[PDB]
């Protein structure tokens, strides 16, 4: 019945686009004119982090918006201390190629994956001495492209094998799997309370899945690359994607559309990071032209540059208060904005 | 003459675009690979070099007003001890930090094995601080016999003196000849010899083993190797030659001025010297293409 | 303040620290091995197994390598292959016996012509513009009883060339090396894989060690 | 290595 | 045998993730600027921080 399905499939496709067409009215660039364009953003290097012999490929920020956490491709991982420019703790790695890492929001645990399909979970304290491998999740059979932390015992991690799973660190078993992504999957974002989370593949597809039954709840597809990033806005109703071709896309889970495209004629380089500030009206997206540029999730405009690394921008993130931003590169330094 | 008179201007111009050129050079250089680049045994090596040649073209136009004014000296006696300080430790660690850096790569070169698994940055200024200390050994004695000399006739030199070391004349004479010939002889050979030999030695290796490898693809390592040898020869061997022939003549030009050739030969030998000094980090950091797009990307 | 002092002399203590582990880490050679279709990866780390991804270390006259096997990984190689930008070369083996050999996965594809393919997306691929290649010819002992049996045109239909060992083992090898376009900036060593102890160990060491040289030829200023 | 005058 | 039960799960997808309401664009967007409005002030990014507030000088 190849072909019955291919028609099946085909009118439910043509479904889904005629249902978002007659939904669709007006993008929101078109009803933010009135709005006031926040400015000229222009963001200082305060602090900068270094002490990293390698590129490094991801870092987080943690609750506390003091410590964050820095993987880079010298197998160790340093638990930073932003306000003070000091290593809290150094974590040798048994694997040198860490392309992921994930700091837990009540600050007990830490998580390291990459080419070891090891996803290495650490205690920070540890007071029986220095810090040690605590669980070492086991299960997939692709590069760990990201993985955060969701509770102090449940992490979602993604993996290279197009499929992502949900972990329980006590037992060191997959609570359940996430399958439908026809491309490897490159990262995820995880909402404010953590019922909801979105992945972006290699098919240029994103799709939100739930934690707690495993179901696909939506798919939005409007790219035509990779997607090498992904972050919700911090509503939690809203997330964008970044891609290979300098286009950034925001997604509502409500109104289940592309709303807006962040592209620019100059910028043509992929993006590999995508942020989003406090308020959510600035998205940071990380871009391989050696810089970071803050756009307008409103207004479509870019609002600053941030060029102080000298290799491409490999990790972003923002603090939960909104009160710093640092940017990672390759260059083996971390910038921390504010 | 007319000729003499050219032959005494020019070593002011040039000493002047010595200058300038080491100057602007040696702070490009400083202001990249030490701030803008990685910090590597190589890198740590150019940046000793170009400090060594900044700090010495910075105290360079206190010789050029110098020698503009007939080796007169307006200025003081502590100010003239730190410059002429500054200059010998300055060209005595840009020597010293040339045979280094054609010493590392012959190791690198020859030995790679060795390189690979023995190179490392603490280890790298473990190793450097040596000739630097060497320098700091080789000058005590300028340190200690230098200072202020007042002529007679009212005119002040800053030059070598020997009363409050010798009781009489005769054996401060003998002992001020003996110290000049000592100098002469130091300089001549761990200056000179030392690495010369070394510069020929090392970069002859390299250029012999990349041959025999089936190393040569292009004709700009050749080029550049030939360059910054030739180079270094022509401009120390005469400057060397020409005070050791000094050293060796001093008695007879204290004692009966028979030649003169010497001294005024001086100046247009330390000029080329300190010509080479300036161009250093041009033929030895602006070679390489990563210095030169960290440079671009600085601007 | 006690507990600044405190918070400062630990990161001294991990600035120290680090300092030995990032150097014993850059003294040691990165290799990384491709090769999709049974090309001999396996056979190939058999002679320098002296001690997703496996990590063989092993060290060769006092000098130590760092192997990288990536054929685990079926996965898109672009978003991965950039974590190797950086290593000393690049071990690539091909299978000479796969001539007229055909993938599992496709029974029209030829097994050579798909590690051609694969051997120019790592030539031409962005990362390794400088990183060298140590092309390994595999299976050489079957190769030269499978020639006479099986002419080596069906793979390539233009050549003419004789049918003898000698003659179908130099096509092959001239052919890969013709078929990188980074001239002047990189050198493909070949060598053939011998039964016989401490030869292929040894031809990686001496590959290595023209590389190294290049390596710090070019970051002195002579290349 | 620089030269020094001898009076 | 094993690519029909493959393709019949997208298709069970697509008409499972064909039962959700589709809330108007017109008012889901206009809920983005009145969170990014309400917290314009909160937002340490939009509006800049004295170095005496901030931590980071």
């Amino acid at each position: 019945e190849l072909d019955q399905l291919r028609q099946e499939a085909e009118q439910l496709k043509n479904q889904i686009r005629d249902a978002r067409k007659a939904c669709a009215d007006a993008t929101l660039s078109q009803i933010t004119n009135n709005i006031d364009p926040v400015g000229r953003i222009q963001m200082r290097t305060r602090r900068t982090l270094r002490g990293h012999l390698a590129k490094i490929y991801a870092m987080h920020w943690g609750t506390d918006s003091r410590l964050l956490v820095s993987a880079s491709q010298d197998g160790k991982l340093i638990i930073w201390d932003s306000y003070t420019t000091n290593k809290v703790h150094a974590i040798p790695l048994r694997s040198s190629w860490v392309m992921t890492c994930a700091y837990a929001p009540s600050g007990n645990y830490v998580a390291c994956g990459g080419l070891d399909n090891i996803c290495s979970i650490y205690n920070l304290k540890t007071r029986e001495g220095n810090v040690r491998v605590s669980r070492e999740l086991a299960g997939h059979t692709g590069y760990l492209s990201c993985c955060r932390f969701l509770d102090d015992n449940q992490i979602v991690t993604s993996s290279g094998d197009t499929t992502c799973a949900l972990w329980d660190i006590e037992t060191g078993q997959q609570t359940t799997t996430f399958t439908g992504h026809t491309g490897d999957v490159m990262s995820l974002s995880l909402a404010p309370d953590t019922r909801l989370f979105v992945s972006g593949a290699c098919d240029a597809s994103a799709k939100l899945w739930d934690v707690r039954e495993g179901m696909c709840r939506q798919t939005f597809t409007g790219h035509e690359s990779d997607i090498n990033a992904i972050c919700f806005f911090p509503n939690g109703n809203a997330f964008a994607t970044g891609s290979d071709d300098a286009t950034c896309r925001l997604f509502d889970l409500r109104a289940d559309q592309e709303l807006m495209t962040y592209s620019h004629d100059n910028i043509i380089c992929g993006i590999t990071s995508v942020s989003f500030s406090k308020s959510g009206r600035l998205l940071l997206a990380g871009y391989d032209d050696f810089n970071c540029n803050v756009w307008d999730a409103l207004k479509a405009d870019r609002a600053g540059v941030l060029a102080g690394h000298d290799n491409r921008v490999s990790c972003l993130g923002v603090t939960d208060d909104g009160m710093a931003v640092a940017t990672g590169s390759w260059d083996s330094f971390l910038k921390i904005w504010n | 003459s007319a000729g003499y008179t050219v032959l005494r201007i020019l070593p002011l111009v040039v000493l002047g675009v010595t200058f300038v050129l080491g100057v602007l050079g040696n702070g490009l250089v400083i202001w990249v690979a030490g701030f803008r680049m990685t910090r590597t045994v190589t890198t740590i090596c150019y940046l000793n070099l170009a400090l060594a040649d900044f700090s010495f073209t910075a105290t360079l136009p206190f010789l050029i007003v110098s020698m503009a004014m007939g080796e007169k000296w307006p200025f003081g006696w502590f100010l003239c001890k730190l410059i002429h300080i500054v200059v010998d430790i300055n060209l005595f660690g840009s020597v010293f930090l040339i045979g280094f850096i054609a010493l590392d790569r012959c190791i690198c070169v020859l030995h790679p094995v060795w390189a690979q698994n023995h190179r490392t940055v603490s280890l790298a200024m473990k190793v450097i601080v040596g000739p630097w200390i060497l320098a700091l050994v080789l000058t005590l004695p300028v340190f200690l016999f230098l200072t202020t000399v007042t002529i007679p006739n009212g005119d002040t030199y800053c030059t070598f003196n020997f009363a409050s070391w010798g009781g009489t004349p005769e054996e401060r004479l003998k002992v001020a000849i003996t110290m000049l010939t000592a100098r002469g002889i130091i300089r001549f050979v761990i200056g000179f010899l030392l690495p010369m030999s070394i510069v020929a030695i090392c970069y002859g290796l390299i250029a012999a083993k990349i041959h025999k490898k089936g190393m040569i693809k292009s004709s700009r390592p050749l080029r550049v190797l030939t360059a910054v040898v030739a180079s270094f020869f022509i401009c120390w061997f005469p400057f060397q030659l020409v005070a050791l022939l000094g050293t060796v003549w001093l008695k007879e030009m204290l004692f009966y001025g028979k030649y003169k050739i010497i001294d005024i030969l001086v100046n247009p030998t330390s000029s080329l010297a300190f010509f080479n000094s300036c161009l250093n980090p041009m033929l030895y950091v602006f070679v390489g293409q990563d210095f030169r797009e960290r440079l671009i990307h600085s601007l | 303040s006690a507990e600044d002092k405190a918070a400062a002399e630990r990161s001294k203590m991990i600035d120290k620290n680090l300092r030995e582990d990032g150097e014993k880490a850059a003294r040691e050679v990165k290799l990384l091995l491709l090769g999709a279709g049974e090309s001999g990866k396996n056979t190939i780390v058999k002679q320098m197994k002296i001690i997703g991804i496996v990590e063989t270390h092993f060290t060769f006259k006092d000098l130590h390598f760092k192997m990288f096997d990536v054929g685990a990984q079926r996965s898109e190689r672009k978003k991965w292959i950039h974590c190797f930008e950086g290593v000393t070369a690049i071990i690539f083996c091909v299978a000479l016996s796969a001539y007229d050999l055909v993938l599992a996965e496709d029974e029209e594809m030829n097994r050579m012509h798909a590690s051609m393919k694969l051997f120019d997306s790592i030539c031409n691929n962005k990362w390794f513009t400088d990183t060298s290649i140590i092309l390994f010819l595999n299976k050489k002992d079957l190769f030269e009883e499978k020639i006479t049996h099986s002419p080596l045109t069906i793979c390539f239909p233009e050549y003419t060339g004789a049918n003898k060992y000698d003659e179908a083992a130099s096509y092959i090898q001239s052919k890969f090396e013709d078929l990188n376009k980074r001239k002047d900036t990189k050198e493909i060593y070949t060598h053939f894989t011998c039964s016989t102890d401490t030869k292929n160990v040894q031809f990686v060491f001496d590959a290595v060690t023209d590389v190294i040289i290049k390596n710090n030829l070019k970051d002195c200023g002579l290349f | 290595m620089y030269f020094i005058n001898i009076l | 045998t094993a690519s029909i039960a493959q393709a019949r799960k997208l298709v069970e997808q697509l008409k499972m993730e064909a039962n959700i309401d589709r809330i108007k664009v017109s008012k889901a967007a206009a809920d983005l600027m009145a969170y990014c409005e309400a917290h314009a002030k909160e937002d340490p990014l939009l509006t800049p921080v004295p170095a005496s507030e901030n931590p980071f000088r």
